[PDB]
């Protein structure tokens, strides 16, 4: 029971991403520690402008968590969790108006492990530019979700696809859009 | 200007194992409740709760950790300190930046399908880009509120600190009917209305 929920959520796993550390306020990720660049990344411009964070806290918790994983792989007689396939949804950011630039959001949800491949597709071909994406967001149910974004200009002779790959998926899921 | 972090305690298809650590602060009526969650794969096995005061094996896999951690006076006092320490400081950091962050909604009223003014149709009220997510959307026909026939899709989180919702009413419109969408949000002093004429 709370007015607001402020939380640090960090994971460590065998496959890539091998580790992740972040801070979320009311289910929205505020900041994270890039473990490779060893730098704090803020979700919004105003965040990093008013606030500071020590990346050593991020990494140190990843070190503690790495140890904890080793101890539990042992304790659990090498227990590997069952692959939870994702639930994909594609929807625009703003109401669609032909010729008016918009953003296409791809919500990959309710999966485990956070090992995934996500490619945007326009008219059958891979789109690499005007592309953004979230971290492997840790759901309260110990499952994972992710957001993918594509800046697009709505046209009638166009179709969109969010192509997802997960271990609990027999064939790569294509989730189509107008 | 700087955020604080407590450090987790120490334990004691392709091959893959995961460990998850969670440091949650539950802010309610000037009070902070702290929860330190230790999860192997999807199973939370051991947890510290400021309301409990000590570590508790969530499942039998956390039994050794509950037993050991609770034996160390230092670990226990360190954890107990967290609500008034890290939980409070970080809450205090978020002033009107996160605690009082307000973004006004963009309301668009449009019919679902293009056709004549007699058949069955859905009147979509697309309320987009707002924060916080707490929002009220009411439907009005000729000044009288329509309670029944409202097909809403669960509040949508865009994952960019903005939210969206689509509230559509089932309608059989007659020529000269005025359909009104009424939005109540914390980022508005007065509610925003958008009208739709039959035509
Ligand atoms: C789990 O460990 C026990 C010994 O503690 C052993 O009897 C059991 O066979 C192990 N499980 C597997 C699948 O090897
Ligand atoms: C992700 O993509 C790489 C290259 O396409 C591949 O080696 C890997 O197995 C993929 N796995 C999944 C299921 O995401």
């Amino acid at each position: 029971k709370a007015d607001h929920v402020s939380t640090y959520a960090a994971f460590v796993q065998t496959h890539r991403p091998t580790g992740e550390f972040m801070f979320e306020f009311d289910e929205d990720e505020m900041f994270y520690v890039d473990l490779d660049k060893k730098e704090t990344v803020w979700h919004l411009e105003e965040f990093g402008q008013a606030f500071s964070f020590e990346a050593q806290g991020g990494l140190a918790n990843i070190a503690i968590l790495n140890n904890n994983l080793n101890t539990l792989i042992q304790r659990s007689n090498h227990t590997q969790a069952t692959n939870d396939p994702p639930e994909v949804t594609v929807f625009p950011k703003e109401p669609v108006e032909l010729g008016q630039p918009n953003t296409l959001i791809c919500h990959i949800d309710k999966f485990f492990p956070p090992v995934l491949n996500v490619t945007w597709l326009c008219n059958g071909e891979l789109v690499t530019e005007g592309v953004a994406e979230s971290l492997f967001l840790p759901r309260t149910d110990y499952s994972f979700h992710k957001f993918h974004y594509l800046t697009f200009v709505p046209s009638a002779e166009d179709f969109y696809d969010c192509r997802v790959e997960h271990w609990g998926l027999d064939q790569p899921l294509l989730k189509h859009w107008e | 200007q700087a955020f604080w972090i407590d450090l987790f305690e120490t334990i004691g298809s392709p091959e893959n194992y995961l460990f998850q650590g969670r440091q949650e602060c539950y802010a309610f009526n000037g009070t902070q409740r702290f929860l330190e969650r230790y999860i192997y794969n999807r199973e939370e096995f051991v947890r510290f709760d400021s309301d409990v005061g000590e570590f508790r094996a969530v499942t039998e896999l956390g039994r050794p950790d509950e037993e050991y951690w609770n034996s160390q006076k230092d670990i226990l006092e360190e954890e107990r300190a967290v609500p008034d320490r890290m939980c409070r400081h970080n809450y205090e950091l978020g002033g009107p930046m996160t605690l009082q962050r307000r973004v006004q909604p963009r309301v668009n009223v449009s019919p679902s399908k293009k056709g004549p003014l007699q058949h069955h149709n859905l009147l979509v009220c697309h309320v987009t880009d707002f924060y916080p997510g707490s929002i009220q959307v009411r439907w009005f026909l000729n000044g009288q509120e329509e309670t029944a026939g409202v097909v809403s899709t669960n509040l949508i989180r865009n994952g960019d600190w903005t939210f969206q919702i689509l509230v559509m009413l089932e309608m059989t419109p007659q020529q000269g009917d005025v359909y009104t969408c009424q939005v109540e949000h914390t980022s508005l002093d007065s509610p925003v209305t958008v009208e739709w004429k039959a035509q």
